[PDB]
């Protein structure tokens, strides 16, 4: 996958 | 009603920024403008700080102000190319939620081979220049 668009928190 | 802003951030020399800057990178603070209690700034892990996540640059919007309380935003990051054009544009669906210190983002936002092969015209004069686009509710 060039981008993964799995939103997280740091 | 939705107050919809912007920042562009150009990080210089971005093959040496690991080196020069560190694992995790914050821009300047941003805001819509002087009529904002917000503040916001973008981290970036130029290498992701997991297994997974290694060969990926990480991009996050941080909330760094302390607003009256939650702030919902809805995000966007894409990477400006040599002609100027957005490309690689990926959003929060949904808004999420920041308080003071939170961030929230994409920890494999783009490959680095993708983004260090020169073909993909992403880094010009090795300036990584990022787009991210904020709507907060």
């Amino acid at each position: 996958p060039e981008q993964d668009c799995a939103v997280t928190s740091g | 009603k939705v107050v919809k802003f912007s920042y562009m951030w150009t990080i210089n020399n971005f093959s040496f920024c690991r080196e020069e800057m560190g694992e995790v990178i914050k821009s300047s603070t941003f805001s819509s403008g002087a009529n904002d209690k917000l503040k916001w700034c973008l981290r970036v892990n130029p290498k992701g700080l997991d297994e997974e996540s290694k060969d990926y640059l990480s991009l996050y919007l941080l909330l760094v102000s302390c607003p009256k309380s939650e702030v919902r935003a809805k995000f966007k990051f894409s990477i400006l190319n040599a002609k100027g054009e957005e490309t690689k544009a990926m959003e929060s669906q949904r808004a999420y939620r920041f308080v003071q210190g939170k961030d929230w983002g994409f920890k494999k936002f783009i490959r680095r081979d993708f983004l260090l092969d020169e073909a993909n015209g992403l880094l010009p004069d090795d300036k990584l220049t990022l787009f991210c686009e904020v709507s907060v509710v």
